């Protein structure tokens, strides 16, 4: 079940080619890269939804930081659809969901200026 | 409101001929609170009076006047307003950690779910 998360793939990846599959940059490039994570168990949902939430703002967050030194006008700008958005993003404090809150609540908060 | 007294940052809105002036004695000590929806100009009202608090002078000198001002500015925008003025970011902010009391130091360090 946990070979996208520990397989012998996953210990090969580059870290540059899991940011590019995971926003359609790679061999086939894709404006819509749906993040199929039916199969996904549920105890291993919410760190994988937190991983995917955290490496795509870094990635909005360091392009900004190239930007100001680039200053020049060339963007990629992203939105995450979350269906289920009360699941990964619950109000109850318990620790189940606390991975996926946090890294939903970021990019609610400071995703707007990245 | 006596002469001296009066601040005026707007005016009558059924009649724009009509100044609405306000006891800037009184107007800056006790409180303000600027209430409005996103997008109703409550950025714009708080940048009108800082610029009417700061342009204004005895006269009797040439410079700067005793105006001190701090925006906590989330949505980085009073750049533009105050073009002369002491921006500090996160790359230029030094805040340090020993001023903070034991309730915010607990706050930057530990945990509190656990
Ligand atoms: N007194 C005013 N007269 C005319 N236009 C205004 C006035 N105040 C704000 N606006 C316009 O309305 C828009 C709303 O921005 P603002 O009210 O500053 O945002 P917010 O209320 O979300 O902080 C601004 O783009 C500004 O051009
Ligand atoms: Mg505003």
């Amino acid at each position: 079940r946990l070979d996208f998360i520990l397989g012998e793939g996953s210990k090969s990846v580059t870290f540059k080619e899991t940011l590019e599959t995971l926003i359609s940059y790679g061999k086939d490039k894709s404006n819509i890269t749906i993040l199929d994570v039916s199969g996904v168990p549920f105890e291993v949902l919410s760190i994988c939804v937190s991983l995917i939430s955290r490496l795509i703002f870094e990635f909005g967050y360091h392009s900004k930081k190239i930007k100001r030194k680039s200053n020049e006008n060339q963007d990629i700008p992203i939105l995450i659809v979350y269906e289920e958005a009360h699941k990964y993003a619950p109000k109850s404090d318990l620790s189940k969901y606390r991975t996926s809150k946090e890294a939903i609540e970021r990019i609610a908060k400071e995703g707007r200026k990245y | 409101i006596d002469i001296n007294d009066r601040f005026t940052f707007s005016s009558l809105s059924l009649n724009t001929k009509v100044s609405v002036p306000v006891n800037g004695n009184r107007f800056f000590n006790k409180h303000i609170a600027i209430v409005g929806s996103t997008g109703s100009g409550k950025s714009h009202t708080v940048a009108k009076i800082l610029q009417k608090a700061v342009d204004e002078k005895q006269e009797g000198y040439k410079g700067l006047n005793n105006s001190h001002i701090i925006i906590f500015d989330i949505h980085s925008e009073y750049e533009n307003a105050f073009p002369n003025s002491n921006v500090l970011n996160v790359d230029t902010l030094t805040l340090p950690y020993w001023l903070l009391n034991g309730d915010e130091l607990e706050e930057l360090f530990l945990d509190t779910e656990a």
